[PDB]
Order: structure tokens, then sequence, then C-alpha cells
């Protein structure tokens, strides 16, 4: 039920009819075998790359949601003057510096104790323990947990787990990729994203990169 | 015959020689003993007669070193061409090549060194250059930023070209001895292709961009306002405004009625006057006669078929 | 990536790695604190 | 070119000599039908020494006479 | 057996066992001794047929606006020359619903997917039957030449079920490639030695043959 099955050796590549690597067999969420330089190559550190990307994409979505979904509601007229690019130049209180100590204090405890799952995977234990019951030892990356993993979709409720965290990676690596684009496109172009979109969609062919 | 003689896949790319230092030999590839190992190491470093004993292997290392070397090359030309580019005053050393320090480095103000930025002139504090390179570039007729940056591109490609190059002539499809013993071949091409076809091309740079340019920025011209090369390619009326001998064309060199083609292909000896180089006319001439001269030279060993000479034979 | 992290590791790649940044360090203190010859901090 | 004249003749005389002396005459695989060698190779090399002695006398007549 | 320009070593790996091999390789492309990258005597055969196909698209859609343009059959301003289309900026631009870069990157995208395929069957033959493509690769599996795949897609019909007459549409296939290649230089020197279109320079030249080639670099 909650074993994390690899996928098959048959599975599909980033470029078919291409030789996966021998160090992405199939263990991690999302293998496709992209590995044209082999970065991945020791094990040891394959692991801490996958612990990379799974919260590199999860940062990456959350952040592509606080961009678009926002943005869509300064369209509907909820939000003033917004535009991410210029929405830390903005005034709030506590002067832009206070809030990232503050910020570094607080997700330096948070990723900190990430970071002793990482080193030494029991060791932060969370999920109180209860008389009689066992709770399951997680995996890194994914805790499951009371406040993870609230509604049991972790150990595989819905779905597989494995293709619940192939879910996870892919929908992330494309909103990694998103944010890239915002990244470059907001700069590119200094304008909205949601706006660039309309403005493709209102010329495919005139009103791209090329014109800037 | 002359034959292509490669095979595939002689040396497997990987870190592995990497993380091992001093692998190319038998007394290095062992670790330091003392601190002599390290100076060995760099001392045999470029030694391939001694890691391999054979005319092939060598052969392929130094072939794919010549391409690290051109690679080299190509990103210092690159360096210079970009440098001459955004941190250069080639355009006020254009308006006035006697009062303006030719002067493409700049120096960044941290420690006092700023003082090294001098008055070379044209609203430009920099480091006075003595490459010569902005009077190369005068005689190309390049005459704008533009030019320079887009040919620092081409041989930043022209870099990663020959990056390329050695490791797929080392590492992927690498020749063997039969390919570099014949030299019948390679002195025909580096003759007739190389040096032959190299001296054609750049008289017709010359013939198609440096004389037309530096006749106007002679006859006294800015720069800016000055036709670029694609426009005397393309607009005939132009260059032949500059050269008539250019409106009656090629029938001139086909029907070797050469003496019209004297307006641009001159043997006036002796240096400018205007400019205190030699003329330009007579560079275009010069190479295209070389061109003619490397190219009939190129022809001269026996490589593949009947006609030719051998080096043995010689 | 392995044995490029061992390449990485040894000596020449590994001591410009290290002045290189130390000399950035410094650069950019001297831009900070220019034309000092006193630590009047205390 | 303008077939017939001076600049026509003597480089066709020429182009034509040369390949006459490779064939049957004192100068020099690719199998060709012709009876005795002269393979495409030293067709075009005659053709290539004819047309140099064709250019330097036509220039050497130019240049006087 | 018919042999154009064939040589002593040209007869030791162009015996017979490719479309067209009339044994023309004087200067020794294609030998299979000490080999390796792109110069292979089964990659210059794929190569040859590729440009070939590629080269007969070419000439029949490059002089085709003009054929047909010169005839009526569409508008003026859809009769360009090859050249005068936008692949020549200089020389001329044409401009479609979208700009030239934008069909460049679909060009690029497009073919990619369309090519890497085809490179991928090149190295792994029986690839391109194994990945969900839509549910397209049905077609897109059976190889057994390289440069011939004859499957659903590209062979829908025939066409040479039998080995005679395959043999005879190979043969046909690359002349008429070679041919083609042959018209693309000619039209690749003719617009840079005349600087109009192939079919004007094929009615300049019937219609009144003075200065047929008369005309070297001139504009
Ligand atoms: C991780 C990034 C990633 C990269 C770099 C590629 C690279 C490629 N895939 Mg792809 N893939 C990638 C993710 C994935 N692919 C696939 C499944 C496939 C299939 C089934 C096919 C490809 C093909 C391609 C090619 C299409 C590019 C192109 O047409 O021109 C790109 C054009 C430009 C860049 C414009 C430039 C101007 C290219 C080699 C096709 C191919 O090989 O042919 C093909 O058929 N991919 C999956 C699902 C498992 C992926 C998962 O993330
Ligand atoms: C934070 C970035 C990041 C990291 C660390 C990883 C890490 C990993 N990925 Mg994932 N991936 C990412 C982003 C990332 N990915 C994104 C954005 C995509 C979509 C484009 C993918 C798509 C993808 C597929 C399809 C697959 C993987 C796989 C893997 C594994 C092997 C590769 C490896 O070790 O690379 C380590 C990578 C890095 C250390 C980051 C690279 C940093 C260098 C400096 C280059 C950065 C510049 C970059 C090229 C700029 C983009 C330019 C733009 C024009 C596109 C590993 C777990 C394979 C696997 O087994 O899945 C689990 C697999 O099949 N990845
Ligand atoms: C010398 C005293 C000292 C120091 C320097 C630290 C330093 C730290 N502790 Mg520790 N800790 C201490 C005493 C100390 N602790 C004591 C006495 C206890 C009680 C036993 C704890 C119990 C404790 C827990 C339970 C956790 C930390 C965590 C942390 C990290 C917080 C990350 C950050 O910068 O957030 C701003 C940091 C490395 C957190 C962490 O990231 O652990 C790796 C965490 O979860 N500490
Ligand atoms: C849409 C992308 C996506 C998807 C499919 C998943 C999927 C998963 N996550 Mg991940 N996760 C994501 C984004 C995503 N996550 C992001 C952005 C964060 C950062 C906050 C996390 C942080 C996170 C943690 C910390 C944990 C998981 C866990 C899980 C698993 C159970 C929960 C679940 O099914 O989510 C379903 C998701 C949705 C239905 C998305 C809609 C939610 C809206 C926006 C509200 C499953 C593998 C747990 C796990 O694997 O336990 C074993 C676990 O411990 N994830
Ligand atoms: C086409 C040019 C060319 C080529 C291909 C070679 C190739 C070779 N030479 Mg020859 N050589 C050349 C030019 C060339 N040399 C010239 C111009 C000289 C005269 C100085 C020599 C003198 C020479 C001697 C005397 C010896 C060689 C040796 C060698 C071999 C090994 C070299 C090695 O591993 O050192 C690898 C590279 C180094 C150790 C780096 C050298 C560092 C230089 C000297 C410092 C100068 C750099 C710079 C200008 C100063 C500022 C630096 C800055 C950081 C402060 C190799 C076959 C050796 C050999 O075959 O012996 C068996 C040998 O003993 N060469
Ligand atoms: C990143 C791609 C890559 C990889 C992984 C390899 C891997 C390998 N190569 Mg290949 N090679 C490559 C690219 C690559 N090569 C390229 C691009 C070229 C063309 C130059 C070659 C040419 C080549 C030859 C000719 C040989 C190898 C050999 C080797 C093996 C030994 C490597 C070693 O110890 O040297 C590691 C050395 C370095 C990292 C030094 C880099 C030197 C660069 C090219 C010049 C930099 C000079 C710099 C600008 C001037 C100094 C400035 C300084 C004073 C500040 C190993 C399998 C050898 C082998 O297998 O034979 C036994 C061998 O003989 N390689
Ligand atoms: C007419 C064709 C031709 C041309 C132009 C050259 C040119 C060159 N050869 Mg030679 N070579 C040829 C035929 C040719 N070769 C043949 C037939 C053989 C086999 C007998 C060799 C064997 C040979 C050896 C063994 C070596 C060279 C080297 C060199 C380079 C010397 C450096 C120099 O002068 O830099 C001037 C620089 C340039 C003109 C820039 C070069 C840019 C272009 C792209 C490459 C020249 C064309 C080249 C032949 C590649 C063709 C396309 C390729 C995809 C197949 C020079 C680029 C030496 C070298 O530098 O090693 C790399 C070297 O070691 N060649
Ligand atoms: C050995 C002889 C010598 C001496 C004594 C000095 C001394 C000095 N030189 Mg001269 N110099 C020398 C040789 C020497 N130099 C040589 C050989 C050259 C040619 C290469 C130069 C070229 C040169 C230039 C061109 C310049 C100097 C400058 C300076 C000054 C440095 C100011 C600076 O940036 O430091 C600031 C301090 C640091 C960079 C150290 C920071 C270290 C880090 C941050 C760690 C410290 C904190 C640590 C954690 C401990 C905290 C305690 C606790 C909380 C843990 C200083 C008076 C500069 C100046 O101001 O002119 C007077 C200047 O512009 N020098
Ligand atoms: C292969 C190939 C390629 C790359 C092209 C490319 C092109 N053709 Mg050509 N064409 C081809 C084959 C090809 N054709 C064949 C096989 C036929 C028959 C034609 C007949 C044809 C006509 C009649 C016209 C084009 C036109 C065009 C252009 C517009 C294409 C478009 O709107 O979509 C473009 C340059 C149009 C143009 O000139 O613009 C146009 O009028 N093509
Ligand atoms: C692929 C190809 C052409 C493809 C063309 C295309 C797609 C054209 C598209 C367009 O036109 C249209 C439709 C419409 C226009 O508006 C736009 C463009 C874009 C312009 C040509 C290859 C063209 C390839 C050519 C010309 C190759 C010639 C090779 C020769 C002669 C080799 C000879 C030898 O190799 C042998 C036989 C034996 C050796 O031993 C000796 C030697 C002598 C070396």
């Amino acid at each position: 039920s909650s074993v994390c099955e690899p996928l098959p050796p048959d599975r599909p590549l980033w470029f078919p009819g291409s030789s996966p690597p021998e160090w992405l067999d199939g263990s991690l969420p999302g293998d496709f075998g992209f590995d044209p330089l082999g970065l991945g190559s020791d094990p040891d550190t394959l692991k801490w790359f996958a612990q990379a990307e799974l919260i590199h994409s999860r940062w990456a979505m959350l952040a592509v949601t606080g961009i678009i979904i926002p943005e869509c509601l300064e369209r509907l007229g909820f939000i003033e003057n917004f535009s991410w690019y210029d929405a830390g130049s903005r005034e709030y209180f506590a002067d832009s510096t206070t809030l990232f100590v503050a910020q570094m204090v607080l997700m330096g405890w948070a990723e900190g104790r990430r970071w002793a799952d990482l080193i030494k995977p029991g060791s932060v234990d969370i999920e109180p323990k209860y008389p009689h019951k066992v709770n399951p030892k997680p995996d890194v990356g994914y805790p499951g947990g009371l406040w993870f993993d609230f509604m049991m979709w972790g150990r595989g409720s819905p779905e597989p787990v494995m293709v619940l965290r192939t879910k996870e990676i892919k929908n992330g690596r494309l909103a990694m990729l998103a944010f890239l684009g915002f990244c470059f496109q907001a700069t590119y172009t200094s304008q909205d994203p949601i706006e660039n979109l309309m403005a493709h969609l209102a010329d495919p062919g005139h009103c791209n990169v090329f014109s800037a | 015959e002359v034959k292509i003689l490669v095979d595939r896949d002689p040396i497997k790319t990987s870190f592995e020689e990497w993380a091992k230092p001093g692998h190319f030999s038998r007394t290095i590839a062992k670790g330091p003993d003392t601190t002599t190992w390290i100076w060995n190491l760099h001392a045999d470093a470029h030694d391939f007669d001694s890691h391999t004993s054979d005319l092939e292997e060598i052969s392929r290392k130094v072939f794919s070193a010549h391409f690290g070397q051109l690679s080299i090359i190509f990103l210092w030309l690159s360096g210079m061409y970009f440098h001459g580019a955004r941190f250069s005053n080639y355009e006020a050393w254009l308006s006035d090549p006697t009062h303006i320090g030719p002067s493409a480095q700049v120096v960044w103000p941290i420690v006092g060194q700023e003082i090294l930025n001098g008055d070379v002139g044209g609203g430009f504090r920099g480091i006075q250059i003595t490459s010569g390179f902005f009077q190369i570039w005068r005689a190309s007729g390049i005459t704008s930023e533009l030019q320079l940056y887009c040919t620092a591109i081409g041989a930043l490609v022209f870099a990663a070209l020959m990056l390329f190059a050695g490791w797929f002539h080392y590492h992927k499809a690498a020749p063997k001895l039969a390919w570099f013993q014949d030299v019948e071949s390679m002195l025909n091409h580096h003759l007739a292709g190389l040096l032959g076809l190299g001296s054609l091309s750049w008289a017709g740079h010359q013939v198609h961009v440096s004389l037309p340019i530096n006749q106007f920025l002679n006859a006294g011209v800015d720069p800016k306002e000055i036709p670029l090369p694609h426009e005397f390619i393309l607009n005939r009326d132009l260059l032949a405004q500059l050269y008539p001998s250019f409106a009656e064309g090629a029938t001139p060199f086909f029907t070797l009625n050469w003496s019209k083609y004297s307006e641009f292909l001159t043997f006036r000896g002796g240096l400018d006057p205007v400019t205190g180089g030699l003329w330009l006319t007579d560079i275009a001439h010069h190479h295209l006669a070389i061109a003619i001269l490397f190219l009939i030279a190129g022809h001269m060993y026996r490589t593949n078929w009947g006609i030719g000479h051998g080096i043995k034979d010689i | 990536m392995r044995d490029l992290k061992t390449y990485l590791s040894v000596a020449p790649v590994l001591s410009t790695l290290w002045f290189g940044s130390l000399a950035g360090l410094l650069i950019e203190i001297n831009r900070l604190f220019p034309d000092a010859l006193t630590f009047p901090f205390f | 070119d303008f077939i017939g004249s001076s600049t026509n003749l003597i480089m066709v005389t020429s182009t034509t000599l040369m390949l006459f002396a490779g064939r049957f005459g004192l100068a020099p695989g690719l199998q060709t039908g012709d009876p005795a060698g002269f393979t495409l190779a030293d067709t075009l090399a005659c053709g290539t020494v004819g047309h140099i002695i064709g250019v330097g006398v036509v220039l050497g007549l130019k240049n006087i006479g | 057996r018919p042999l154009w320009f064939a040589s002593s070593q040209s007869l030791s790996y162009l015996d017979g066992s490719l479309p067209g091999d009339y044994g023309f390789d004087p200067l020794g492309l294609s030998d299979p001794e000490g080999t390796g990258g792109f110069i292979e005597p089964r990659w210059l055969a794929y190569g040859e047929i590729i440009n070939g196909r590629f080269a007969m698209l070419g000439a029949a859609g490059a002089i085709a606006p003009e054929i047909l343009g010169k005839a009526g059959l569409i508008p003026a301003e859809t009769a360009l020359p090859w050249f005068q289309t936008g692949v020549i900026p200089p020389a001329g631009t044409y401009t479609y619903w979208a700009d030239n870069y934008t069909l460049f990157v679909l060009e690029m995208a497009l073919m990619g997917f369309a090519e890497h395929r085809r490179l991928q069957d090149w190295y792994n033959p029986g690839s391109m039957g194994k990945q969900y493509f839509l549910g397209l690769e049905k077609g897109l599996a059976g190889s057994g030449n390289p440069a011939y795949p004859g499957g659903p897609f590209f062979n829908p019909l025939g066409f040479g079920k039998d080995e005679k007459s395959l043999k005879e549409l190979k043969l046909k296939e690359v002349k008429n490639g070679r041919l083609a290649m042959l018209a693309i230089l000619g039209y690749f020197i003719q617009g840079l030695v005349t600087g109009v279109g192939p079919y004007q320079n094929l009615l300049d030249h019937l219609a009144d043959p003075v200065n047929n080639n008369v005309l070297t670099s001139l504009k």
C-alpha cells in the first residue's frame, strides 16, 4: 500500500530511443533519464539533488501561485498596483531589512529542522506518539506527519504514492520553468506575465520574444 | 591513396582521469612521494612522446592539443574584438587617428588604479593599447562597435567550435597514423586551401570592404555616415562610383582584360601619404597574387591521383 | 558529480577558487572601505 | 571571351597544346574510356596549366604588342 | 555495372549494395575501413538520400511559386523567387502571419520532433514504436533500412512491395534527388550571379538565348 514502488526500466524517457543512465534506475519520482551531463552520478549526492529538486519545485510552485493568482485578483479588482517584480521595492512596515532578518530567523528554524532530517532522518520527529499506535517512519522530503499529511494522501490513499510524488515533481518542474519565465520575461519586456500571455494570445505571430 | 583513416571512441570521455593526477605516465600515476612529483607532473605534462610510445596516440594528442590552442587563440581574439567593442575609443580614434591614443582597456576604480585610465583622448579614460588592433580594424573598414561585437561573438563561436573539434578528434572520432603520415595532402591543402584561399578571401574582403571604406575615410568622412560594406556589395552604383572598374564586372576578369582592373589592384609602390600605411589597392593585389601563387603551389604534391610529386620521390 | 568534486578538490583548482573568493572579498572591502591606514573601530 | 579574338586564340591553343602534351607528349585509378591513360585528373591538370600559359601569354601580349 | 568515373578503390565498396551504385567515388569519401563521425559509408548514403529528398522538395517548391506566378494561378504577391521570400532579407522579404524568426522557431521545434526521432531511429532502429507518442508510434517503428522506413505513415501505399519495383523506385528516387540537388545548386548560384529567380533565368535563356552565361558576376 505504502512502499514507493519505482518505475519500470521500459519507462518513458526524456529522449525516446536513448539509453537512460545507470544512476537513474527509477527509484526517484519523475525519473525520465534526463542526464546529458550526469550530475547525479554519486548516489549519496543524487539523494541531496533529489531533495534539492523537491524543495526547489515546491517553492517554485508556491511562488508561481503567488504571482499569477494575485495578478488574477488584481485584474478582478481586489489588489492595487500589483507587480511581483516591483512588490519588494514597494512599501511595507519593517523596512524590508528587519523583515529579511526575521525571515532568516524563522526560515532558519524551519530549514534547519529539515536539514537535520536530511543529515540524519530520525532527529526532529513530529506527529507525536500515541499509545499502542505506530507512526510510520517517513522518507526524507516526504515527512508525512500531522502537519504535512493531515489528509493522509501521502501514504497512497487516492492514488499510489509513486504517481503522486511524480505528480508533485512534474507539476513542480513545470512551475520552476514558469518562474524562470517570470524572472526573464518580466525584465526583457518590463511587463506583467498575464499581460504577456494576453498579448501573445492577441497575435501569436508578431508579439513574441523577438519583438521586445 | 590517401584515405580518411579514423577510429571511433578510442578514449572514454570521463572525469576519472581528472581525479587521479599524473595519470599519463608510469612514475607519476602513483601519487606524490615528494614535492618533485608536482614539478615532474607539469614538466612531462605535454611530453606525449614520453607517455605513449606510438605515433598514433601521440599524433591524436597533438592534433587535439592544436585544437585547444586554436580555441584559446580564438577566445583571445574574441576578447580583443570585444574589448574594442565595449571598452574602447575606437570611434574617437577613427575620427582623429593622430591625437587619440588607441585605448581598448579600462581598469576598475578600486585601490587607486583608476589613474591608469589616462587622458588618451576622445572623451575616454583608459589604457592606451599598443597591439595596433585599431589599425587592423581601420584596414578592414570596421567603423562600428557592432561589427567588433559580432565578430567577438563569432570568435567565441569559433573557440567553442575548436574545443568541440578537439574533443571530437580525440575522444569520439580520432584519426590514425595513416591520416597524419600522408603529407602531400596536408601540404596541398595548407597551401591551396589554407594559405591560397585564405589570401584569396582576404583579398575579396579588401576588394569589397577595405578599399571602399578606407577610400571614404581617407577622403574625409565621419565613420557614422559611411556606407556599410554590404551596401558596397549590393548597391553596384556605389562601389562603381568608388571604382568604375566594378561597373564592367568580372568580364574584365574572365576575358583577361585586367588592365581596366588597375583602379583597385594597383602596383603603386611605397606608402599612402594620406595615412602613412601601405596602399590598400597594393595590398589587395598582393593577397590576390599570393592566392594565385599558393593555389598553383598546392597542386604540386601527389596525394590520391596520378599527377603530382612525391616528397619521397623528390 | 563524481570525480569532478575530486578534481575541484585538487590543490590548484581549490587554490584558485579560494583565492578568487578571497581576492573578491578583499576587493569589495577596499571598495567599501577604501584608502585604509588605521583601524579606528576599536 | 569574344570568340575568334587574339585573347581567345592564344588561350585556346595553349589549353589544347597542353592537353596534347599530356596526351601524346612529354607531360603526364580513375578508369576512363580513353585509350592510354589521361584521366579526369590529368585532363583538369593540363587544362589548368594551359590556362596558366594562356593567361601569361595574353597578358605579355597586352603589356607590349 | 554502369560506371561513371569509377576508380580502383571505388570498386571496392560500391559494388551493388546501394541505390545508384555507379561507382563514382573519386575523392574516396565512403571508404569503410577507418571510419568515424559522419564520414561513414552508411551515414553518407543516408545523407545522400535525405539531402536529395529535401532538395526535391526545394526544387519543386522554389520554382513552383514562379512556375505558377508567371502563368497566373496565384497572386503576384505570393509569387516571389526562392530568395525574395524573407530567406534573404537583404534581397527581399514577405510578411506572413508571423515574423520570420517565429517561423524559424516553428521550423526548429516541429522539425526537431520530426528529426530527433529519425536520428534515434538511426541509432537504435527498434525505437520510435515503444514510447507513447500519442499512439502514432505504431507506424514510426517499422524501419528496415534507416533511410527507407516504410510504415503506415511514410509509406501508406505499397509502391515497391516486390524488391524489383522497390529497387527501381529507389534508383529513381536517388537519381531524381541528385538532379534536384544539382538544381538547388543551380538555384543558389543563379540567384547569386543574376539576382533574379530561376524561372526568370529559364525564360531569359529560352527566349533569345543571347548572354545566356556571358553575364558572369553582373546583376
Ligand atoms: C533546482 C533544480 C533542479 C535540480 C537540482 C534537479 C535535480 C534532478 N533532476 Mg530535475 N528538473 C528540473 C530542475 C532540477 N532538477 C527542471 C526545472 C526540469 C524541467 C526543465 C527538470 C526535469 C527533470 C527530468 C525530466 C528528470 C530530472 C532528473 C533529475 C535528477 C538527475 C539530474 C541531476 O542530478 O541534476 C542536478 C541539477 C542541478 C544541480 C541543477 C543544474 C544547475 C546548473 C548550474 C545548470 C543551470 C542552468 C540551466 C541550464 C539554465 C536553464 C536555461 C533555460 C534557457 C532553459 C536530479 C534528482 C531525472 C530524474 O531521475 O528525476 C528525478 C529526470 O529524468 N529532472
Ligand atoms: C610550437 C611550439 C612548441 C611546442 C608545441 C612545444 C612542445 C613541447 N616542448 Mg618546446 N619549446 C618551445 C615551443 C614549443 N614547445 C619554445 C619556443 C621553446 C624555447 C623556450 C621551447 C623549449 C623547450 C624545452 C627547453 C623543453 C621543451 C619541451 C617540450 C615538451 C613538453 C613541454 C611541457 O610539458 O611543458 C608543459 C608546460 C609548462 C611546463 C609551462 C611552461 C611555463 C612557461 C615556461 C612560463 C612562461 C609563461 C609566461 C610567458 C610568464 C608569465 C606567467 C604569469 C602567470 C606570471 C613538448 C613536446 C620539453 C621536452 O620535450 O623535454 C623532454 C623541454 O625540456 N620545449
Ligand atoms: C569537458 C570535456 C572533456 C573531458 C571530460 C575530457 C576527459 C579526458 N581527456 Mg580530453 N579533451 C577535451 C575535453 C574533455 N576531455 C577537449 C575539449 C580537448 C581539446 C583540447 C581534449 C583533448 C585531450 C587530449 C589531447 C588528451 C585528453 C585526455 C583526456 C583524459 C585525461 C584528462 C586529464 O587528466 O586532463 C585534465 C586537464 C585539464 C583539465 C587541463 C585543461 C587544459 C585546457 C585545455 C587549457 C587551459 C589553458 C589555459 C587557458 C592557460 C593557462 C592559464 C593559467 C596560467 C591561468 C580524460 C579521459 C588525454 C588522454 O586520455 O590521453 C591519455 C589526452 O592525451 N583530452
Ligand atoms: C583545405 C583544407 C584545410 C584547411 C583549411 C586546413 C587548415 C588548418 N589545418 Mg589542416 N589538414 C588538412 C586540410 C586543411 N587544413 C588535411 C587534408 C589534413 C590531413 C592530411 C590536415 C591535417 C592537419 C593536421 C594534422 C593539423 C592541421 C592543422 C590545421 C590548422 C593550422 C592552424 C592555422 O593555420 O590556423 C588558422 C585557423 C583557421 C583558418 C581557422 C579554422 C576554421 C575552419 C572552420 C577550419 C578549417 C577547415 C577544416 C579543414 C575543417 C573542414 C570542415 C570539417 C567539419 C570537416 C588550420 C586551421 C593543425 C592544427 O591547428 O590542428 C588543429 C594540425 O595539427 N591540419
Ligand atoms: C606586507 C606589507 C604590507 C602591508 C602591511 C600593507 C598594508 C596595507 N595596504 Mg598595502 N600592499 C602591499 C603590502 C602591504 N600592504 C603589496 C605588496 C602591494 C602590492 C600587491 C600592496 C598594494 C596595496 C594597495 C594598492 C592598497 C593597499 C592597501 C593597504 C591597506 C589595506 C586596507 C584594507 O583593505 O584592509 C582592510 C582589512 C581587511 C581586508 C581584512 C579583512 C579580513 C576579514 C574580513 C576577517 C576579519 C574579521 C574576523 C572574522 C575577526 C573578527 C573578530 C571576532 C568578531 C571574531 C593597509 C594599510 C589599500 C589602502 O587602503 O591603502 C592604504 C590599497 O588601496 N596596499
Ligand atoms: C538539401 C538541399 C536543399 C533543400 C532546399 C530546401 C528545403 C528549399 C526550400 C526553399 O526553396 C523553397 C521550397 C521556397 C523558398 O522560398 C525558401 C527556401 C527555403 C529557399 C540541397 C542539397 C544540395 C546538395 C548539393 C548541391 C551537393 C552537391 C554535391 C556534389 C556535386 C558532390 C560530388 C562528389 O561527392 C561525389 C558525388 C563523389 C565524390 O567522390 C566527389 C565529389 C565531386 C566531391
